[PDB]
Parts: C-alpha cells; structure tokens; sequence
C-alpha cells in the first residue's frame, strides 16, 4: 500500500509454510489426484 | 640568476619564501596514489625531516584495506599484496594523435588462500589500463587532455549547531555527525524542551532510548549525566525501560511492519553505524571526532564507538548547559563552542588522487560483489585468482570518473594562464559536493579563514558565482586534505628565518602580523603599534611583542592569475574579479611581447606551464631548428627537444613554440629553451603594449567601446592563428559503404580542381565557404524519380551509380589554408570505430587579424569591442609624430572604479623612455637607488609586485626625470599628461591628454565566429520550429519577454508571424518561401505544428480536447 | 496532386461477429479478402 | 477556435481516436529497421 | 531616402489614429503587390500605384505616398 | 532460468532480438570476456572469429547489432533547458 | 463538505460521466511525436514514452497470459497492480514513490513530466519559439548614423 512494492511483494510472500520431503510428495500425490479427478 | 629576462623590480620588501610549485597540487596527489619514486622520495625526505606524511600509498592502501575476505563458513579467502606498475605501451604523442587514452597496465600479486585445504594460489593479474597523469599535470584520454579539479567538501566529524526560533523564543542547539561514507545522525535539544536523536530523520524518538539500546542501562544514565534538567526531565517523562525494550522500540520506529526480533535489531545497528565496512570513517573524520570531542588517542583508523556518541552527549549538554571551558570525556580541558559550516577548518578538498582513490573504491567494491556471487556458485580446488576475479567493474568505473564526469573537466588551452587556473581551481560543484540549485549566501562569502587558502577575487562571474574558487599562490596540502599556509615564525619579537605551515585552526590560537610591517636593521620590529589579526578574523591591532607568526609575502592572498595585475591595490575588487576572470580568456598572438609592466612573477606563471619547453639535464646547445633542438649535456648523453608547431590547442588557437637560445650558448637546469604560446623569452606574455590616449573621440569609443590604429593591422600586431578542425568518417551501412573519391557527381570540373587522386584536398590549399574537401559520396539514396526528372536524365544522361553528394564542405563564412591532413583506414593497422571504414582529418588555419567587433581588454577589468580602425593618419599625434595605437573613453574609470589603470599607463610610459635619478638626494630617489630602480634603459620592463608596487610619489618624480628622446625635451609634463595633436582637423587638441602604454588583450570572444544568420536551414524532429546553434544554421530564439514587448506595442500582425508564418507552420514556410521568390503577397497563416502537438499529448492523458468552432467541432 | 487521376474505389462492407459495421475502401484491380480485422473491436 | 474544450475521456472516445490496437512491444526490426506489424510503430 | 521621408503625424492627422493606420497602410500595400503581380491579366478590382514610381521599391512606400498625398479614403464595413 | 533468460532476450531491450541471436551474442560477449581476462589485451575481431568459427563480418555485424539505445532527454551539461532532443534534425 | 459539493456538483451540472476517473484503455502518442531517429554510427536514440509504452503492453500481455489460465490469486494480483503502477509511471514518473530509473541516472520523463514547468509544451515551445529570418552579432557603435 506504500512505496517500494518489493518491500509489500516480499511481505505479501508471507511465513508459507516450508515443505520437507514428505510433505511435498504429499501434496504432489494431491495435485495428481485433483488432475486425474 | 640568468633563468629570467631583465625586469627592474619595484619591491621594496624581501621575500624570504619562494613561490612553490604550482603543479604541486596536481603531480603530488598522483604520485602519491601511485606511490611511484618521487613520492617514495618526497614520504623519505619529510621522515628524516620530521614533518607529517602519508607512508602509505593511494593503491596500497586501498588494497589492504579490502580485507582477505570469508565465505559463510569461513573457509576460503583472496588477498591483495603488491600492486606494481609497467611503462605504457604508448607515448604521449601516439596517444595524443590516435586518440588514445595514455595508461599503463597495473599489475597485483593476489594469493588464495584456503585453510581447510591449506592451499595458497599466489598469481599475479592483470587489473585494468590505468590512466597515468603527465609531468604536464593533466591526463591525456581517447585523445584529448582532460584535468581533474580538486573538490571542496565538507569534512567528517561532529558538527554543532547553535539556532534561534521565533516561535520557540528560545535558542535550539543542533548537533550532527556526519561521515565519510556512512548513514548520518542529527541531533536536538529543548525544541520544546525536550532533547531527541535522528536516525536518518525516519520517526520520533528521545535520545534515552538510543543509550538504553547501547551498553548502557539506566543507573550509569542518571549517575554519570548529573547536572543537566532537561535531559533528566526528558528521561523521566520516557515510559519504557530495558536494554531489549529500547531495542525492540528503535527496531519498530525505524521499519514498521515486521515483528520485533532481538539478533535482527542488533546486527542492524551494527551495520547502520558500528559496521567498520560500511561506515568506514576516513583519517580525516577520526582526526577531526578527536579533536573536537577531546577523545585522547582513539584508534587512529576505524569505526566510531559508542564512547564517541557519550561524548558527543556530553558535548551538546555542556553547550546547553551555557558554560564553554569544561574537560572533555576521556581526554582533556577542551572549548565548547557552536561552529559555522563556512568555516575554512571544515571545508577539505579532494585532490585528484582522492578522487581517483574513491572511484577505484567503489570499482572495487563491484568487483568483490560480483565475486562474492560467484564463489558461492563455484567449488573448491577448482579456482584460480586469474578466473575467479573480474576487472570489468574497474575499469568501467575509472572510465566512467574521466569520461563524462563534472570533476573531469575538458582542459581550457587559451593560453598558459588559462591552464594553470585550471589546474589550480577548486570546485564545489559535483558529485558528493554542493550543487548549484542547493547554494546560498552562506557558502559563498568570502571568510576570514580564506587568508592565504583560497584566492577571495578570482572565480566565476556567471550563475556560480564565489562556488568556484582559486588555490592561493602559497597554498598547500595537508597530508589529510585541508588546505594550509606558510607564516613565519616570531620569537620574542625578533623573526626569524624559520617557516610553519599553519592550517585554518591554528590560524585561530594565534595572532597574525603583516609581511607590510616595518623592521629596523636587525629583524625586530621597526615600530611596536602593528596592525594584525587574530581569531574570527578581528583586524584589532596589537602594540609591541605580542605577534608570534608573521606572513611570508603581502601577495599570499591573491592567487595566480589575479597576482598578475600591477597595480592591484588601486583597483575596486568586482573590477579586479572581471579582470583575472578575461585573462584567462586572452588568445595568444602572432609573436607575443612580455607587458611592459606587470609582477615580476609572470616569470613563474609561464615556467611551471608544461607547455614551455625546460632543460632536463643542464648541458650546451649542438644545433638549433624551428623543429627542434639538440643539447649535449654534460655527462655526455643526447636530447632533442621537439617542438609542437602550429598544432590545434582545445579551443583552437595555434601553440606554436619559438626557439630563443642559441647555437652554442649554455644551458642550466630548468632553463627555459624554447618558449611557448604567449611568452616571450621565458616570460609570459598575453597581449601587445599599446600607446593610449583616454579621451573621447568623436563618439567612436562612446560607451566603453575602442578605437585602434590600422598600426595593429599593417604591422601585424594584434593578430593569432586559429586553427579550425572537423572532420568525416566512411561507413559501411545497410545500402553499402561510402567512400572517399574523386568523381563527385554532378559538379562542375573546377570546382575538384583542387583534389587528389584518393579525393583529399591539397596541403595548403586555399578554401572558403562552401569549397569541398574531401570527397564523400552517399552510396545509395531512395529513388523515386518523376517523369519530369526521368525525361530531363534521358536529355542529359545520368551516370550509373546513384550517389548522393554528401560530401564534406568548408562551413559558411569560414576561410583558411589547409595545413595538414590525416587519413586513417580500417584496411590499415589502424584502429578505427566499428561499423566505420575510412576517416579523414582535415586542418584549416586562418591568421585572422583584428577587426570591428573583436572584443579587447585591458588587465583591470576594462574591455570593449572595438568600433572603428582609423587610418594612422587620423590618430591624435604626440609632439613628434607618434600616432596613439588605441583611444579609450576616460568617462569608464570614475564610475568603474579601478584607477589602477592610469597608474599602469604611466608606469608604461616610464619603463618606455627610462629614467635616469642618481644623487637627486629626496625620499623616492633614495628608495629608487637602494632598490635598483633608479638607472633604467629605454624600452626594459619594470615589475611592481601586486602588494609592493611603485607609489604615487615615486611616478610623479619619474615623470620629472625621463630621459631624453629628441631636442633635448622630454614630452610628457610632470602631470602625467602630454600635449596631444588632431590627426583629422590638425589643430591641436585644447588641453593635454593623458598617454601611456597599457597591456591591451584579445579576448577570444571574436567576431568571426560570433556572426551567425538564418534564412531557412535545418528544423528540429519532435517539433516543427527551427533548431539553434552557430554550427547548425539555426534561428535566434524569440523568447517571452519578446511577445510581452510586440503584445506591449500592439503589433498583432508582426508577433502573429513571427509565431507563425517564420517557425512551426509547415505548410506555411514553404508557401511563404514560394511566394517572396515568386514575387507574390504573403499568405495568410494557419495552425503553428507544436500546437497540435500539445492537442495529441493533452489527448492521450485521457483528457477530451476538442476545438469547436461557432457552427460546430472545428 | 495536380492532374493526377485516382484509381477507382469501390466500398466493400465487413460485418463481424458483434455486430459492428464499417465501411473501407478496395482498389478496384486489388483482389477482395474475406478475411480483415474491426475497426471498434478487432475481431473477425 | 471559437471555443477550445477540454473533459473526461471515457473509453469510447479513446477507441474513437484510436485506430487499432498495439498488442505487441516491439517497435523496429532489428536488421531491416522496417516497422513491425501490430506493435508499437505499426504502418 | 528612408523610412521617416514621411512625416509621421501628417498620417495620424490624416488617419485620427495609429493602428487603423498601420492596418490601412499594410491592405493598401499588399493591393498595390498584387497588383504588381498580375501579370497582365488586367483585373479591374486592383488598382495601380497612383503616386510616380521609382523602377524598383517597396509598395508600402507608395503606400505611404499615396495616403500622405492625401487623395485617398475608406469606410468601415 | 529458462523462462527468466527468454524474457529477458525478447523483453528487456527496446529493438526486440530473437533468443536465438541473443544467447550467441552474450557467448560471444562471455568469451570476448575470456579473452579480455587471458591476454589482458583488446583481441582483434579476426582473432574472436577464427576462434569461435564463424567469419569476422559475422562478428562484426553482431556486435553492431548489440547495442543499446540511449534516451532522447538526455542533459546536456549545466544548462538545463538545452536538451539533447532539440539538436537532432 | 464544502470541498466535497465544490467537486461533486461539477459532475451533476456537466454532461460528462464521472466513469473517466478510472480508464480500460490507453492511448498512444503517434509515433514521430515519440521518435527513434537514426544517428550518425548505427546508434538511436528514443524517447521515453516509447519506454513506458513498453513497460505497460509488457505488463498487459503478462496479466493476459495470467488471466488465461488458472493463477493463485497473490500473483494475478500483483501483475495488476504492477500494471497499475506501470500506467501510473507512464501518465506521471516520479508521483509516487521511486521513480522508474532506466539507465540507473536520471528518472524517465513521463506525459506530465514535459507538460509542465520550463521544459514543458507551454513555456519552451508554444509561447516562446525559435523563428526563421533572423540574425544575431555583437554591436559596435556608430555616430554616422
């Protein structure tokens, strides 16, 4: 909403959550079931 | 002894301090960047001396002081040992031709060192071309002789403030500390009574939360700082308390929008203030932190610490408190005292070498961001310090520096004393300086600390006026950068033969006399009453011995181009400004003669020039040419002087250098050989001595005007070479390459009568305008022919080829000899732009002589174009015919105020027909016979030292006694004046006249180039009105005054078509052109083309700008 | 511009999906495309 | 030039004065220098 | 011999004004250019110069002539 | 860095350059680099072709076709009103 | 309230609808009024506007290409608003925040930026201009005249 919108890009990033192995293979199991479905 | 030409000097002082080098401020600076043999030298001789010097270099320095930098885990690092220098692969006048840039490769020893494997790759690489300044003092790139000006600054350390606010009623105190590099802190106390701190003028805050943020807690706080109410009320009005709690509160009040985080805090404190990288204070600011805050022996080279925020707490207190003797924290008793901005102890320059040192910094500093990037891309044991550095950054910054840099400046080459104040002049311009727009009366005035630092009456009359200012004659550099000055040294009232150079503080503690005081036959003081100074620049004198420094010469003030008036001290100080800011705009002449009177230290001003050629080794002359000159020395080797003759300079007058020595006469060191433009005999010389006669003359010199002889013609007198160049290049683009030739289609054969076979115009053929050249023909054009053309080429036959004349040609009204031609070709060796194939220099050199509308001037600020050539005849003659060489209006010098003049035409007169007083047993002759100025021969020049000149008494006695010319009559009474005939009535004029001989410039704003006229000539791109410029046909602008007078007359008609119909009316111009050729009335104007320009753009930001008529939309 | 005798024109309409309507001219000797943009919107 | 008027465009007027649209950025070709079709510099 | 040869205020005497002058004066000269300029067509609405002509001049100096001489006069439309 | 470097050769100069010539002039700008950095000399333009086999007029007409523009509203010194547009014709 | 029905009656009084305020469509400047000219040696120069035409149709057909397929919501929003912020730059460089740099020297002039002040349309080139038939010397005085 200021100036500089890197600043507001980064903070629009936000704390996402960081995917250890198992979580993203989890989630990349969920996007092959959403697709096939 | 025989270095100079005769000049009967009029000193009545003695000068125990020569005048030093003038280049100093130029040549010392590099070579102390470089760090080459003279500074090794000059750093050894002040050590065994005593006296303060850098022992380190400009490139080592900044060398150890990039660090053998770690990656993250600490591993690996680079180090920078010894740099070192080869001979450049060019000379300077290989450099000077084909426009090159004289450098020299720099080489480093850098090692890699990595502990884990304990593997250190020492390799020596190439760093980048170094620009190398000449003995000349200037550097020489892509051709062209650029300087580099030195920079007033400000000087790092701790400022304080003192200020008065209406609203408040009260006095507010300001504090700042502002580094070299590094993000600056400002501080206040009792706005409304209440102290506070600003980090960059971001947010609100007190200054307790700042200590309580530092290593501090509360209890220090309120036992330590205990006599103060403000700030302890200032404390107990503060809420919060805790080191993190202070911490946490400067991180959110500095970036809001992020969660408090204690590590993050702190290592952005660090950073922003306590980082020795990114706050590196130079030697300076530590120097100046501890002297104004007393810090005893802090660590000469680093970071601030906290303990010099407490001080500077302490320091604003104390200065709030009222009291101002306290001892400072961890130090001394010290002052306290507010100080002003414009004070000469806060101003520093930047030499060249700092400057150059700074762009090399900040190369270096891309150069280890890009390899901090890449080592953490690369692997181990697979880098090599040839691969893993580049010196791209480098290079692109110091080309950068000398290419399009305000500091870098295109040297000005008039004439020697044009260089030299180029050389010697300080900016504050720039970058990291003040700029114009940003300016005030503050900076520009002239203060009591300028004495002997900086020259108070030469700088630039324009828009920057008093923000450029001249190096005084004896000034000096300190080893930091503040600009110093000699004074001699007073011990109980006798001085002695001892010099201090004294800085812009020291100038304060002590008490300063003057080098006019008397002394007796002994050196003590003739009388006890002295006039002197003492801090902030009080003249209150001081009986008896109280003095203790006294100055070297009266002439320390002045610098070099103003120390050459005669006669200073006579003149008003705006016509003294005018008069050394037109010397340096004086052409030289055909042969130049040394002015007849002037300072003895025209010698000097020409001998420091590079451009007047000096002996290296002292030896005898072999054989003597126009070319050259041979010398065998006397250890036996051989060395040909060669002589620059009838080259261009920058501005375009000639630099030709005459020869003055013998055949076989002896030669000392620094003897000048051959002199250069504007000298004559080793001595300077700008202008002509001209015989004047102040009196109206029919109304041809009304109104600071001139009237001159046809003497000055036919004898050659005021005359110069202005060699003009331009040049033209072929290219190969899309249609196909252009080439230089003969067959230049549909000309006439005598008009490439003159030509050669490759299509280059003769050596020394005569042009004027639109004469060709070179031959260049365009290798394609569009071809569109209309049947018209088509049956008018099939009646006359075309040739084949389709070439468009593009040829160069002499511009309009130009004329001159072509004296000389370069070729260069791609095909060649030599190097050329790329896409180019051929390109051709051609040189045209016109004497031209002096004529109506040439601007002239004297050396104290009188100046005129010049409004008739009489005929000799014409000339009010004196009693035996001599004719007066130029008539000056005599209304000029009451109201101009610089009667310094009729005193210099006297003393012309004087040093024209000599003197001849011995025995005549009065005060002025006995002064005269002591001094040496009393047996004079006809014609030798006489020196009036700027400060210690000839005085009243002593040029009327000498006027009583001239020698004889004819009949045994001197002509001139002994009240200045003589008896001055008419040339075109004959009878004589009622009263005598005054004549004299005064030194008669010529400016280099000429009339020649000066004229410039319009019919119809090249129009600009974006808008349809004319375009501007001398060299490209343009039009005189008709700017808004100019409509506010035509509206003022009431003349519709006129102002309406010099809008229209004459600019910005395409289909106007053309119908108008049509029609005064036709013969037919004007047209009636239409629509100006910038109009609708404005209508398109004012259409396109969404706006619906429609012009309707009264019947409807247009 | 004087004398000059210009080519016949004749006015071919293109309609496109949207329903705009626009008149431009085609040379006479010039073949006729079915295929051309909008002038309001740019379709077919 | 009776009368000069001035107001809101709205985006009926801006496709009035338009006479296309440049959906591409380029400008000129890079070694024919001719102007691209339906970009900046269209013909 | 130059532009003051007629004497200024015998126009303004003659006009009772300044600019009505100067834009009487200026039709006057550009109908005695065109004049000039109609090679030979003879148009009947153009008038030549009334005052003698030198064989080569400004019209506006006949111009001037002509309504300094006096035997010329308008109306407003 | 695909999609990173096709947008960067089609997007980011004004005279739009197709990727294939992009990714061969900045190869020939990096081993012009190499070279730079080996000798520590400007190589000649025959030298850089015979090296990288491709004719020296080849080189010399991407290296002409490598370059960027600059901006008409560029100062021209201490005056201010003076720009570099107005001097074009 | 007296600023607020100074503003809003001008809408009610007029005839022009208020939906102007915010636009759909962009228009161009023709391009001579915009040039890139050829210069002596192959280089060119082109004004700014070219520049920021580019940045705004680059930035458009990205939010297209976005808008083509299915995008989490934070990247199509923050290609509109760097679209809105390319526009901005383009009707007014400098109004807020940093300006578009360029070549990393001096801001890119935008539509206002030579619509105003000393090198602006009104005061450079419409109420004073260059002129043909016209001459400039120094002055010498003359009292034959």
């Amino acid at each position: 909403a200021t100036a500089d919108p890197v600043k507001d890009y980064l903070k629009q990033i936000g704390k996402v959550p960081l995917l250890n192995a198992e979580q993203e293979v989890e989630l990349a199991k969920r996007i092959e079931a959403g697709l096939f479905a | 002894a025989s270095t100079a030409p005769l000049r009967i000097s009029f000193a009545k002082i003695k000068e125990p301090l020569e005048v030093p080098n003038l280049l100093a401020l130029q040549t010392e600076s590099f070579d102390w960047l470089l760090g080459n043999d003279a500074w090794k030298a000059r750093v050894e001789s002040a050590l065994e001396s005593g006296q303060d010097v850098p022992t380190k270099s400009g490139l080592e320095e900044i060398f150890e002081e990039i660090s053998p930098i770690e990656d993250f885990s600490g591993s690996m690092s680079l180090t920078f040992r010894d740099h070192r220098f080869e001979p450049p692969k060019n000379s300077i006048d290989e450099c000077k031709d084909r426009d090159f840039t004289y450098a020299a490769p720099l080489f480093v020893t850098a090692e890699f060192t990595n502990n884990e494997t304990g593997e250190i790759k020492s390799q020596t690489v190439f760093m980048g071309d170094f620009p190398l300044m000449t003995n000349k003092g200037t550097f020489v790139i892509n051709g062209t002789e650029r300087v580099v000006v030195s920079q007033l600054v400000r000087s790092p350390g701790v400022y304080f403030d003192s200020s008065i606010d209406k609203t408040s009623d009260k006095d507010i105190f300001s504090a700042k500390i502002i580094p070299s590099r590094g993000a600056w802190l400002e501080m206040e106390i009792d706005k409304r009574d209440m102290v506070g701190v600003r980090i960059d003028r971001k947010r609100k805050q007190s200054v307790t939360v700042l200590l309580k943020a530092l290593g501090w807690t509360t209890e220090q706080i309120l036992e330590e700082f205990g006599e103060y109410e403000s700030m302890r009320a200032t404390l107990e009005k503060d809420h919060t308390q805790g080191q993190d709690d202070a911490l946490l509160d400067i991180y959110r009040k500095l970036r809001p929008g992020e969660p408090p985080t204690r590590e993050a805090a702190q290592t952005l404190l660090e950073n922003l203030y306590f980082n020795p990288k990114r706050y590196d204070l130079a030697k300076v600011g530590r120097y100046k932190v501890n002297k104004k805050l007393g810090a005893d022996e802090p660590l000469d080279a680093g970071v601030l610490t906290t303990d010099d925020v407490i001080a500077t707490i302490k320091y604003l207190v104390k200065l709030h408190a009222g009291e101002t003797e306290t001892v400072g924290e961890s130090g001394r008793e010290i002052v306290v005292e507010t100080d002003d901005i414009d004070h000469f102890g806060n101003r520093r320059i930047r030499n060249v070498g700092e400057l150059i040192q700074n762009q090399v910094r900040t190369g270096l500093a891309r150069m280890e961001r890009v390899v901090r990037e890449r080592m953490t891309t690369q692997d181990v044991e697979a880098i090599t310090p040839q691969t893993l550095i580049n010196i791209r950054p480098v290079v692109a910054s110091i080309k950068e520096f000398f290419g399009t840099s305000q500091l870098s400046q295109f040297m000005d080459q008039n004439n020697p004393l044009s260089g030299l104040t180029h050389k010697r002049r300080l900016n504050a311009l720039g970058p990291g300086g003040l700029s114009r727009e940003r300016a005030g009366f503050e900076v520009r005035d002239v203060h009591p600390s300028h004495y002997g630092r900086m020259c108070p009456i030469e700088t630039p009359e324009g828009p920057n006026i008093g923000l450029i200012g001249s190096l005084a004659s004896y000034g000096r550099i300190n080893p930091f950068g503040f600009i110093e000055t000699p004074y001699r040294k007073v011990v109980e009232g006798q001085v002695t033969d001892d010099v201090d150079y004294l800085t812009a503080d020291e100038e304060d503690r002590f008490v300063i006399a003057q080098a006019n005081a008397a002394l007796g036959d002994d050196m003590r003081f003739a009388e006890a009453r002295v006039l002197v100074r003492r801090r902030g620049g009080e003249v209150d004198y001081v009986p008896g011995d109280d003095v203790d420094y006294m100055d070297v010469s009266p002439r320390q003030m002045v610098s070099v181009a103003t120390a050459m008036i005669p006669f200073l001290e006579h003149d008003d100080a705006n016509r003294a400004l005018m008069g050394a800011n037109m010397m340096r705009q004086a052409v030289p002449l055909i042969k130049s003669e040394s002015p007849l009177v002037g300072t003895g230290m025209e010698y000097r001003s020409a001998a420091d020039a590079g451009d007047v050629v000096k002996a290296e080794k002292a030896g005898v002359v072999q054989e003597v040419s126009a070319d050259y000159i041979t010398t065998t020395n006397d250890d036996g080797t051989y060395i040909t002087y060669r002589l620059a003759k009838f080259s261009r300079s920058n501005q375009g007058t000639s630099v030709n250098q005459k020869v003055i020595v013998a055949e076989g006469d002896r030669i000392i060191e620094g003897q000048v050989l051959a002199d250069g433009p504007a000298t004559e005999n080793g001595e300077m010389a700008l202008g002509k001595n001209l015989l004047v006669a102040f009196m109206p003359w029919e109304g041809h010199n009304y109104e600071d005007a001139i009237i001159l002889s046809q003497r000055l013609v036919q004898d050659d007198v005021l005359s110069s070479i202005h060699i003009e160049e331009h040049e033209v290049d072929a290219r190969d683009t899309k249609l196909g390459p252009e080439e230089i030739t003969r067959d230049i289609p549909n000309v006439s054969e005598e008009v490439l009568a003159d030509l050669d076979e490759r299509g280059i115009i003769r050596i020394g053929a005569e042009v004027v305008a639109g004469d060709i050249l070179v031959g260049k023909v365009t290798p394609k054009g569009e071809t569109e022919l209309t049947p018209e053309e088509r049956l008018l080429r099939a009646i006359f036959g075309e040739k084949a080829r389709e070439v468009r004349d593009t040829s160069l040609k002499v511009p309009h009204g130009e004329i001159g000899k072509v004296i000389g031609v370069r070729v260069f070709d791609r095909e060649e060796g030599d190097e050329l732009p790329p896409g180019v194939n051929q390109l051709v220099r051609v040189y045209v050199a016109q004497k031209r002589k002096i004529t109506d509308g040439d601007k002239l001037a004297g050396r104290h600020g009188n100046k005129g174009v010049i409004s008739k050539i009489n005929p000799i005849e014409d000339m009010p003659f004196l009693e035996d015919g001599t004719p007066v060489d130029i008539i000056l209006n005599p209304l000029a010098v009451p109201s101009r105020m610089n009667p310094g003049q009729v005193l210099e035409i006297h003393l012309g007169w004087l040093a024209s027909r000599g003197w001849d007083v011995s025995g005549l047993a009065e005060e002025w002759a006995q002064r005269l016979q002591v001094i040496g100025a009393d047996k004079v021969e006809p014609g030798t020049n006489v020196a009036t030292p700027v400060f210690d000149g000839a005085r009243e008494d002593e040029l009327a006695g000498l006027l009583q006694h001239t020698i004889p010319n004819r009949d045994g009559e001197r002509m001139v009474l002994p009240s200045g004046k003589a008896r001055l005939f008419d040339g075109r009535s004959g009878e004589p004029f009622p009263e005598p006249i005054s004549v004299g001989y005064m030194y008669i410039l010529k400016l280099h704003h000429l009339v020649d180039d000066k004229l410039h006229a319009r019919s119809t000539g090249p129009y600009s791109m974006i808008t349809q009105q004319p375009l501007g410029g001398k060299a490209q046909f343009g039009g005189q602008r008709f700017g808004e005054m100019e409509v506010w007078a035509l509206e003022a007359y009431g003349a519709a008609y006129a102002l309406q078509e010099l809008l229209t119909i004459k600019s910005d009316d395409v289909t106007g111009r053309v119908k108008v052109y049509e029609a005064i050729v036709k013969g037919e009335n004007i047209p009636e104007p239409g629509i100006p083309e910038s109009f609708k320009v404005l209508i398109k753009e004012m259409q396109s930001l969404c706006l619906n700008v429609e012009v309707l008529s009264s019947d409807g939309m247009s | 511009d004087r004398g000059i005798d210009l080519a016949p024109r004749q006015a071919v309409e293109y309609a496109c999906e949207k329903g705009h309507r626009f008149e431009m001219p085609f040379s006479v000797e010039a073949e006729i495309p079915p295929e051309w943009e909008c002038k309001v919107c740019g379709a077919q | 030039f009776d009368e000069l008027r001035i107001g809101l465009a709205t985006a009926d007027d801006i496709r009035q004065w338009s006479h296309g649209e440049v959906k591409k950025p380029e400008t000129i070709n890079y070694r024919t220098l001719k102007p691209e079709k339906d970009g900046l510099f269209c013909e | 011999e130059g532009i003051i040869n007629p004497p200024i205020d015998e126009l303004l005497e003659a006009t009772d004004s300044k600019y009505s002058l100067v834009i009487y004066a200026a039709k006057r000269a550009r109908q005695i250019n065109a004049y000039y300029s109609q090679l030979g067509e003879g148009l009947l609405e153009y008038v030549g110069p009334l005052v003698d002509t030198h064989v080569h001049e400004k019209p506006l100096s006949i111009a001037l002539r002509e309504i300094n001489a006096g035997l010329l006069t308008s109306e407003a439309i | 860095r695909q999609a990173i470097t096709r947008a960067m050769a089609d997007q980011a100069r004004t005279i739009r350059i197709p990727v294939h010539m992009v990714e061969v002039i900045n190869k020939l700008a990096r081993v012009q680099r190499q070279m730079l950095q080996d000798l520590g000399r400007e190589p000649t333009p025959e030298e850089l072709a015979k090296e990288l086999d491709m004719t020296p007029e080849k080189v010399i007409e991407v290296q002409k076709y490598g370059r960027e523009p600059i901006s008409l509203h560029t100062p021209l010194g201490e005056d201010g009103d003076s720009e570099f547009g107005d001097l074009i014709e | 309230a007296l600023k607020r029905l100074k503003v809003v009656s001008a809408f009610l009084q007029t005839s022009n609808s208020p939906k102007g305020m915010v636009l759909d469509c962009v228009p161009v400047i023709p391009p001579d009024l915009r040039p890139m000219v050829q210069l002596d040696g192959g280089r060119f120069a082109t004004s700014d506007l070219n520049d920021l035409y580019r940045r705004v149709i680059n930035r458009n057909n990205r939010l297209k290409r976005l808008l083509d397929l299915g995008a989490p919501e934070i990247i199509v929003n923050n290609e509109k608003r760097m679209l809105q912020e390319a526009v901005d730059a383009l009707f007014d460089n400098g109004r807020r925040g940093r300006p578009v740099t360029g070549p990393g020297n001096r801001p890119l002039k935008s539509l206002s930026d030579m619509l105003k002040g000393k090198q602006g349309r009104f005061r450079q080139n419409l109420l004073g201009k260059r002129v043909d038939y016209s001459a400039r010397s120094v002055i010498v005085v003359g009292p034959q005249l």
